[PDB]
RNA sequence: UUGGAUAAGGUGCCUAAAUAUUCGCUCAUGAGAUCCCAUAAAAGGUGUUGGUUCAUAUGAACUAGCCCUGAAAAUGGAUGGCGCUAAAGCGGA
RNA sequence: UUGUUUUCACUUUCUCCCCGCACUAAUGUGGGGAAAACUGGCUUUAUUUCUUCAAUUAUUUUUUUUGCUGAGGA
């Protein structure tokens, strides 16, 4: 396994629950999966959410259940549509993003990426309503439809990443970033 | 254990169940909002 | 880093990033020879390096302009001042890192007859997308002031001919060695033929 | 990010091409033309037995898939040029003072006299492969003929843009060299 | 042919520092082929002499020696620290050490 | 529910989680140490045996290293006692440092302060 | 509908700039990471930039995903399904004993020489060092003798 | 005082530590580059990137990232300097 | 006023047919159709040293090479 590879972003399912009153007998139970570092940042992220739509905050509420939801094939390619609500520096939008990869963690970890690096958008200001798998029919970005070709091929005009024992400074004859 | 794994399927086979009856829910209503 | 010293070529090199290398190996108290700094490429349009120069040519010291900073314009000494603004150079130590390297235009008589190396760490080829303006310094030099870029030319291409014939005849003699090896190989002992094959001698 | 983008250019049929590290040579009845095109990401694909030319570049962005066509229209240009000269025709177009062309230097370095009556004379080398003679026709008429299109059309162009006037109405004083038309040979 | 070499050569960079300040009881040497911290670590713990000449004698010889020792690495790049019995002299930066093959 | 709201107001500037088994048997065995003088005139020793624990915590029956580390584990019947006749213990900086003290843990980015929940156990191992 | 000779020659002689593709059971060399210097097979593409590799059981990398830009792509490529997976993928590289193919080209060789030259112990190099002693007496001799 | 490990902050050189890894954005004929902090606005752009809503892959209208105009001062000049564009810039991991 | 059920649409081909019939980035390709079923999936029986038995957490036991220190004198 490369640590350097993996990022840490993991899915969790988190069911929670009002606090029963004598107003209320049996609350409702709240039930949703997010995306976060740990259950501990999972669980602030439901408790968060639990306050803006629900009318139920930690102190008046308890936890049912906090589990890690797996994927079941981490090594298929699967494509993913996300929707999306983010505010920026004057507005808030939503967005429906598509990626395509193993896991829905690594999907999630490729937008919170993309949107820093196209709309300077931190992951404060991200909420993910609505990943999910889609299939290959009704892929809408052009950039996730041009992957699906019958046959997929291209060159490799990437340039060497050598270990850094080989990275040697001093070098005596001219590389080749021709490569092949 | 294949007792236990079939019992593990089941929950989470019916948690994403509830999760796509949401998404076409909000789908339904988005639909139905937009005219 | 270990040797006498490094001779390098400047050729097709990014002045910023071989500067600091050439000054981090100077530090290090490593000797260096830059060769053929006109052929160092700079990133960025021809016309904007040309500005930058401008500016910093408009730059004298209003009372005795004497004192001011000399500005300078082989690309060799540019490469020197490059290099000695990456460097400590107003302390002992640091002055004598600076004098510890020697730069030319063009390659000299001791240096056109010894082996040149190459930084790929600083290599224009590696170090910008090919799609974005670079600028070499022989002709900025040029503009700026130099006039001497194709007498430096004229002696690139003699010494491009006598390195040819060089070349020309090593590789007869490299290949004759081969074939007296490939013919004393079978004279020596059958075990020491085979620990030669097995270690790929 | 397109993975791969590509156009095709036929080859016509009394050119030979050379493609070589994207520098580019052709021949024709007319001439050699002789482009570079090493500023630019691509493969060029000659094939001869079939003819044609398929420029082909991979993982480009709009602003470099721009190119694409432009290589192709460069090609397409020098193959119709090495098999039929390009010509401007050009015209000479003056209110009082009748403007003196005169081409010497075997069809080469046209001088203009009179021009505003200004007895001053005036002259413009031709670009290398380029040849100036005047019309048997009309007899205001310039003709600037070669197989480069860029050495003609900016050959043209230099005629027309020495002989602009100053310090008068140029909506009123008319008078200049202007291309009238451009075609073949 | 003769004077066997059997060490490894060194280079002495500065002390142990920071930006404008030191700590002249770590010096950092740099390895002739260690370039990463894993190949670093193979020296650690192996004594290191500081070979160095004088103008005159002072025992009979002209050459005198400080050792030292190899404690730790030094970042990720093959640079070690070492610790000499005393504080190596500001004049040998960019000197040669013998890092030697024993103990 | 006292103690929390006093955890409330210093939130900021703590990092706090839960300890589990072995952390605190570790942290007990490896930092422990305690309040030995008459009271008022502690005089702080490594714990080094059970001879001290059983003079001053021995009337409540919890003469032990492991005693400790059970009534500290579980919020046993004698727990502010041990835990005052603990000294405060005194922390080496991670071993591979922290993230960035002036963020909160649960910030989506990089933080540590707030509540850790089981995540402190490996905070405390490189500290120890 | 078939060309025949000018297809075969043409098509042999067509001498792409770029071979060695990404495609699927592309044979490649890692050069970064915990896995470099191993060998695995491309056997999907996920991103531009990510691939999945999957040495088979007999090059020790597991099936994992790398960015692209850590592989140095080699001549060699077996005929395997998008699809496919880690057992028919160890069943097709046995057959057309690709593995082989690689252990014969300059680069193979090159590492296979070095890889058992670097394991060589103190007895070993001084073998070497005195075949190669033996051998330079010989060339002396042919080489005086060539005059 | 001796070792160890960190904070703030950094790791192209000056300068100890990454020309680290991974993903996007940006070309500036006055790019940009760490709180306090060492200025910049209204208004614009057919620069490029990503979204939203209408019209049979075209035409529109919005939106907001970086870039550009708006943007002029006196000794010569300052992201701290060198310099940096497959960043050594910007936003992340 | 929640469950429950149903429909089609989802894959690989170094397969075949027709059209462009060489048109491709391509040692192939674009469009339209057929085929089974190697590929992929599932169900059984035996095995895990051919191969895998991971990762994380809790709970335990070790190990390679080494830096610094030795207060005291019962």
């Amino acid at each position: 396994i490369d640590n350097s590879l993996n990022t840490n972003i993991h899915q969790y399912h988190i069911v929670g629950r009002a606090i029963p009153t004598a107003k209320d007998k049996n609350p409702n139970v709240y039930r949703m999966c997010i995306f976060a570092k740990n259950d501990t940042n999972a669980k602030s992220r439901f408790w968060y959410f639990m306050k803006k739509i629900n009318k139920l905050k930690k102190s008046n509420g308890e936890l049912l259940a906090c589990e890690q939801i797996k994927e079941r094939f981490p090594l298929r390619v699967k494509n993913y549509g996300v929707l999306l609500r983010y505010d920026s520096r004057t507005g808030t939008h939503n967005m429906y993003k598509e990626f395509r990869d193993t896991t829905k963690e690594g999907a999630i970890a490729q937008l919170y990426s993309e949107m820093a690096g196209r709309h300077r958008a931190r992951a404060s200001s991200i909420n993910i309503i609505r990943i999910s798998e889609i299939s290959s029919s009704l892929v809408r970005r052009p950039h996730i439809k041009q992957l699906l070709k019958r046959r997929l091929r291209f060159p490799a005009l990437h340039l060497p990443t050598l270990q850094k024992e080989y990275r040697k400074k001093f070098a005596s004859k001219r590389p080749s970033t021709y490569r092949m | 254990k294949q007792i236990q794994k079939k019992e593990l399927q089941k929950i989470n086979h019916d948690y994403y169940k509830g999760v796509a009856k949401a998404v076409k829910k909000k789908k339904k209503r988005e639909e139905k909002k937009a005219k | 880093m270990y040797k006498k010293e490094y001779v390098i070529d400047c050729k097709g090199h990014l002045l910023g990033r071989l500067a600091s290398l050439i000054a981090k190996e100077l530090l290090n108290g490593q000797r260096i020879v830059a060769v053929r700094c006109e052929d160092i490429n700079i990133s960025g349009s021809l016309y904007r390096n040309k500005l930058k120069y401008q500016e910093f040519l408009r730059l004298r010291t209003n009372t005795n302009p004497k004192k001011g900073p000399l500005h300078l314009r082989e690309p060799s000494k540019i490469l020197w001042r490059c290099v000695r603004g990456m460097l400590p150079h107003k302390t002992y130590k640091g002055q004598l890192a600076l004098k510890k390297l020697k730069v030319c235009v063009g390659m000299p008589y001791p240096y056109d007859k010894k082996k040149k190396y190459v930084l790929p760490s600083a290599l224009r080829a590696f170090r910008l997308k090919k799609h974005r303006r670079y600028c070499r310094l022989g002709t900025l030099s040029s503009r700026v002031g130099w006039n001497y870029d194709t007498l430096v030319k004229k002696n690139e291409v003699l010494r491009k001919q006598v390195s040819k014939a060089y070349y020309k005849k090593k590789v007869n003699n490299l290949n004759e060695k081969k074939e007296i090896k490939t013919e004393a190989l079978n004279l020596i002992n059958p075990e020491q033929r085979q620990v030669l094959e097995n270690f790929g001698y | 990010k397109t993975i791969v983008s590509t156009q095709k250019v036929l080859i016509p049929e009394g050119v030979k091409v050379a493609i070589n590290a994207r520098k580019v040579t052709v021949s024709g009845k007319y001439g050699t033309l002789r482009r570079s095109f090493r500023h630019l990401p691509i493969d060029i694909r000659l094939n001869k037995l079939k003819k044609y030319i398929k420029v082909v570049m991979w993982f480009g962005v709009p602003d470099s898939l721009a190119c694409i066509r432009t290589v192709c229209t460069h090609l397409k240009n020098m193959f119709t040029g090495v098999t039929k000269k390009f010509l401007y025709k050009m015209r000479l177009v003056h209110a009082h003072f009748p403007i003196n062309s005169n081409i010497v230097d075997n069809n080469t370095r046209i001088e203009i006299r009179n021009y505003l009556g200004e007895k001053s004379v005036r002259f413009v080398k031709a670009l290398p492969g380029v040849v100036i003679e005047k019309s048997p026709n009309v007899k205001d008429e310039i003709y600037v003929s070669g197989a480069d299109i860029e050495n003609v059309s900016l050959t043209a162009a230099l005629i027309h843009q020495s002989v602009l006037c100053r310090n008068k109405d140029i909506r009123k004083f008319l008078d200049g060299i202007y291309v009238s038309e451009v075609t073949t040979v | 042919l003769q004077a066997v070499r059997l060490y490894e050569k060194g280079v002495i960079l500065g002390y142990k520092r920071s930006q404008r300040n030191q700590d002249p009881n770590f010096t950092l040497i740099s390895i002739k082929n260690v370039n990463t911290k894993k190949h670093a670590q193979f020296y650690v713990g192996k004594r290191v002499a500081y070979v160095y000449r004088t103008t005159k004698h002072h025992d009979g010889v002209k050459i005198k020696c400080i050792w030292g020792k190899v404690c730790r690495t030094h970042g990720n790049s093959g640079v070690i620290r070492a610790k000499f019995k005393t504080h190596i002299p500001p004049k040998a930066f960019g000197d040669r050490v013998r890092i030697l093959m024993y103990p | 529910k006292a103690t929390k709201e006093m955890l409330k107001i210093v939130e900021p500037y703590v990092t706090y989680g839960y300890p589990t088994l072995s952390t605190v048997r570790k942290l007990l065995y490896k930092r422990g140490y305690v309040r030995v003088g008459k009271v008022r005139r502690y005089a702080r020793k490594k714990i080094q045996d059970n001879a001290d624990i059983s003079k001053h915590l021995g009337k409540y029956n919890v003469h032990g290293i492991e005693d400790m580390v059970y009534q500290l584990y579980t919020c046993g019947p004698v727990f502010k006692k041990v835990n005052n006749f603990l000294w405060a213990f005194k922390l080496k900086p991670p071993r591979k440092g922290f993230k960035a003290k002036r963020h909160a843990f649960n910030e989506p980015r990089p933080g540590d302060w707030g509540n850790r929940e089981a995540h402190i156990n490996e905070l405390i191992n490189r500290m120890i | 509908v078939e060309l025949t000779e000018e297809e075969k020659l043409y098509i042999s002689k067509k001498n792409l700039l770029f071979k060695r593709f990404v495609e699927p059971g592309r044979l490649c060399l890692i050069e970064y990471g915990p896995y470099a210097g191993k060998l695995c097979f491309i056997v999907d593409i996920v991103t531009i930039t990510r691939v999945i590799v999957d040495g088979a059981f007999i090059t020790g990398v597991p099936r994992m995903v790398i960015p692209l830009k850590r592989l140095k792509l080699l001549k060699e490529r077996i005929k395997i399904n998008k699809n496919c997976k880690s057992g028919f993928l160890r069943k097709t590289v046995n057959s057309t004993k690709v593995l082989e193919e690689f252990n014969n080209s300059k680069l193979g060789k090159k590492m296979i020489i070095k890889k058992k030259r670097d394991e060589a112990t103190d007895f070993e190099r001084f073998q070497v060092y005195f075949a190669k002693r033996e051998l330079k007496k010989k060339m002396t001799t042919i080489k005086n003798k060539k005059n």
